[PDB]
RNA sequence: AUUCCGGUUGAUCCUGCCGGAGGCCACUGCUAUGGGGGUCCGACUAAGCCAUGCGAGUCAUGGGGCGCGCGCGCGCACCGGCGGACGGCUCAGUAACACGUCGGUAACCUACCCUCGGGAGGGGGAUAACCCCGGGAAACUGGGGCUAAUCCCCCAUAGGCCUGAGGUACUGGAAGGUCCUCAGGCCGAAAGGGGCAUGCCCGCCCGAGGAUGGGCCGGCGGCCGAUUAGGUAGUUGGUGGGGUAACGGCCCACCAAGCCGAAGAUCGGUACGGGCCAUGAGAGUGGGAGCCCGGAGAUGGACACUGAGACACGGGUCCAGGCCCUACGGGGCGCAGCAGGCGCGAAACCUCCGCAAUGCGGGCAACCGCGACGGGGGGACCCCCAGUGCCGUGGCAGCCACGGCUUUUCCGGAGUGUAAAAAGCUCCGGGAAUAAGGGCUGGGCAAGGCCGGUGGCAGCCGCCGCGGUAAUACCGGCGGCCCGAGUGGUGGCCGCUAUUAUUGGGCCUAAAGCGUCCGUAGCCGGGCCCGUAAGUCCCUGGCGAAAUCCCACGGCUCAACCGUGGGGCUUGCUGG
């Protein structure tokens, strides 16, 4: 699978940065999370802890999927701002 | 008062027992291998607003009305039943072969992607066909002017590879 | 059969003048009372979140606002329901952002961006004039606010001249007279987000109101009320528009 | 597609009605693989009756206490405040300023919100919670003691209202209006509270305006009946008053006799109104349950308290009509709220998950709650896209055997998706496997002049008409035509119908000219000149909500659907 960062926002009143990209996986099926979440950290220098992942959305015949993700300063706000469902399923709470 | 329901985008005919529609419309249904009645009078309604919106609009008075006449002639050149200088009487011209040809199925035939219209319907309803980088299922899709190059087999696909069984008997009448 | 006022709003029953899908849910915010009317103003939690995007839902929205970060004529306002309108500044110290409140040629309001000196004046336009107790004079504002001034001046002042203010002192600045070469925007009816200079006033007899003609930027005329004709200046606009 | 065809005679041309052929809605017979989208599912008969569970709370930054843990932190009820008058459901009643559109209120009220100008001084009191006794089958409820507040009261000042005499500063088209001066009187405020801190935040009272939501008035528009012709008696007006938030016979005392009506009053019948919907080439005909705006109602009828707002759908009092508990003393209830049950019927779903999204209430906030809303479950609701195989050799006259290919769909699995699931979407393995019926077959009208059975019997038949021993018309088989996951039957509307005729019908003999004449209203009216500009035409201003309708572009694979923009619709009103 390989990432193409589409667009980025700084939000500075939530204190965030708002990331749209896309996931090329031509002959595979729909990557995890983890596997997208490593990639994104390694490659634009995040914390792994404080990068929230929302949809990750496939279409009908693509091989090309999109996904939105969420980078934080501090997990204080964090916590504040993002609701309690999407931190399980990223992992980074518990339920 | 009553909220709208959806009506059907097609009409049938008012006698359904006249023997030259019916041998017409058999003759046409085989040489193009469509499922049922149905589609053909889709077709055929599609036809006819765009003939009625032509006599509608012909010597009509007001910028509305051109606007309306451009972006009909426009929509059919995009559509690719009319060339780029046309007037709006080349629209009483039009018959449902044009619509008919300008279906996937049919195109698909033409192009020697297939030897048959039966063919060519399991291969769009499979998913060995890609329209410029998309893979479409519905052989009624009335590709337009400007994809009419970009159709070949899909990335992922038995058809894709040139030693292929039956991509070479496909390929043998050509 | 209602027994009481409504405390709801149905989006297919909202006001054209608005941007907002109205067939995606049900409900809309119905904004409470405040200075402009209804069909000229729209809520700032909609500006917060469909205009401007910076959040996705109300709950971010209202943390937004709660946490002092949006000003308007210069003053924090945390209500979400609290509506802004026509020649209101909107401005974000945080992002330097500053934005005036304006209408389309279709009658739906849109956000100018301007700079942060033009963002310190706001006009009023005057609608109405009072004597009230101690021989004061009341000027009653398009917006719906009141100015006091003494009685010494009454005659520097009438009923649709534009005034022009340090917003959060509210110190007069600039008065801009109706007269017949004077520079007018236009806010409401057919006609509205026109600019240009007057020409003509016609009276009529019996409640029916006075009409004004304006002078196109190249040479068209047309007609409008007097009561939707904006002064802005009186031969080159005071503020920056669109 | 601005359409026709069959049927009165021994044969013909007309008139005229019946029927066929199309679309939409409701019920139903037989049959049925998949996905997506949408404003569908006890409206038609009973606005009939209801077991059980839920549908409205919230505030510890208003107050006092009580319990649990180290003055501090958690939990419970009470006092107090805001809300509960919205949201949700139904269509009984109503032929009316109820509704729609244009206008008015200089004749009115408005808690929560905005702006400006001003204030917060001095005193007092009670009582829930708590402790000591309890009564009663229950429902409920008594006595004594003690206490606080943003609870209640008093004084003051500001302020509100009435009247009279003056001045003429403001708005407007126009002052019984606002402002200034003087006088005589009635009513009469406030929580300087809570929190942080060494001033800020949330709050209290008064005044001027606005906004929001209402109340009232007017012009215009909108079903059938004459076997319904005269009706009205506070009825129509005036003077003076009362009452109302406010004008008003709204009500009263007095003075008059007026008001409506053949251009159809009154009375009766039926009916929630509109945006809109179905149909038709259109002119037109019909309907107006589901989505939005408005109105009305909460077993039938009447009457009140509290509050900014009610004569109150999950508050009160009485009568009528039903029901439930009882220790027989007394007490309680009405699903036209969500599920669910009985009954009436031809005729309509689970006694499910969640406050993650949209919104509302409360709260400084954090947040809590919501059968609204969202999500699934069941259903031949409506629309869109597909499937039940394809290729090649040979054969027969579309199907057979041989060989090969594919996997939408089916079986199983991993991710993503989701509040959590599920569906869907990407991928892997298996495998032509797993998936067509209904009606018709004499002529209208498309497809058999084949076999057998029955024999005016049995049966068929929209209409014409078949059947009495050789049945192309009944029953069965074999073939064939139409549509096709749908296809037939019964009721209703439009069209067919120029059989309601403005466009656009007829009256010698087919239905149809009053027995003849005079004339009232109404309709139709000779030629020229001058004026006016009411009708009429053109141009321009303010209105006729959104959704629905037409077109283009864009986003879900395309589409149905959703978004942006341009036109239309709103049968029209009004200023120049």
């Amino acid at each position: 699978m390989e990432i193409k960062v589409t667009e980025i926002r700084e939000n500075k009143l939530l204190g965030r940065k708002e990331i749209y990209f896309d996931v090329l996986h031509e002959g595979e099926p729909t990557p995890s999370r983890e596997a997208v979440k490593g990639k994104l950290v390694a490659m634009l220098d995040l914390d792994p802890n404080t990068t929230v992942i929302q949809y990750i959305r496939s279409y009908f015949g693509s091989n090309v999927s999109k996904g939105y993700a969420k980078a934080y300063e501090t997990r204080e706000r964090m916590l504040y701002i993002e609701p309690e469902y999407i931190l399980v399923r990223d992992g980074l709470v518990q339920k | 008062g009553d909220p709208k329901r959806q009506r059907k985008k097609y009409e049938t005919p008012s006698h359904p027992w006249i023997k030259e529609r019916l041998d017409r419309e058999r003759v046409l249904k085989r040489n193009y291998a469509l499922k049922n009645k149905k589609e053909l009078w889709r077709h055929e309604t599609q036809l006819k607003e765009f003939r009625r919106r032509a006599r509608r609009l012909l010597a009509a008075r007001g910028k509305q009305a051109e606007i309306e006449r451009q972006q009909l002639l426009q929509r059919l050149y995009r559509l690719g039943l009319l060339p780029a200088d046309a007037v709006l009487d080349d629209v009483l011209s039009l018959t449902v072969e044009d619509v008919l040809e300008r279906r996937l199925q049919t195109i698909v035939y033409r192009k020697g992607l297939a030897r048959t219209m039966k063919q060519a319907r399991q291969l769009i309803v499979h998913g060995h066909i890609e329209v410029n980088g998309q893979v479409i299922r519905s052989p009624g899709y009335l590709v337009l002017r400007e994809e009419e190059d970009t159709i070949t087999y899909a990335k992922g696909s038995p058809f894709a590879k040139e030693g292929h069984p039956e991509r070479m008997v496909i390929e043998q009448a050509k | 059969a209602r027994k009481g006022p409504k405390r709801h709003l149905k989006r297919l029953a909202a006001p054209t003048s608005w941007y907002i899908h109205r067939k995606a849910y049900k409900w809309a915010v119905r904004p409470s009372p405040g200075p402009h009317s209804m069909k000229t103003s729209i809520p700032l939690i909609y500006i917060v979140r469909d205009y401007l995007g910076y959040a996705k839902t109300a709950r971010e929205a209202r943390k937004i606002l709660n946490e002092g970060k949006i000003l308007v004529d210069g003053r924090v306002r945390k209500d979400y329901k609290f509506p802004v309108g026509i020649m209101d500044v909107v401005s974000i110290p945080e992002t330097g952002e500053h934005y005036r409140v304006l209408p389309n040629r279709i009658g739906k309001l849109i956000l100018h961006p301007i700079s942060e000196e033009e963002a310190k004046l706001k006009p009023f336009r005057i609608n109405n004039k009072r004597m009230v107790k101690g021989a004061k004079v009341q000027l009653n504002l398009h917006d719906g606010s009141n100015h006091l001034v003494s009685l010494a001046e009454k005659d520097a002042y009438k009923t649709s001249y534009t005034v022009i203010m340090q917003v959060p002192e509210r110190q007069i600045v600039k008065v801009l007279p109706f007269e017949v070469g004077a520079y007018v925007f236009v806010t409401q009816g057919k006609n509205v987000a026109r600019k240009g200079k007057i020409v003509e006033v016609r009276q009529f007899p019996m409640g029916w109101p006075d009409v004004v003609t304006i002078e196109d930027e190249n040479g068209e005329l047309f007609d409008t009320l007097k009561e939707y004709a904006f002064v802005i200046g009186k031969d080159k606009p005071e503020i920056s528009l669109p």
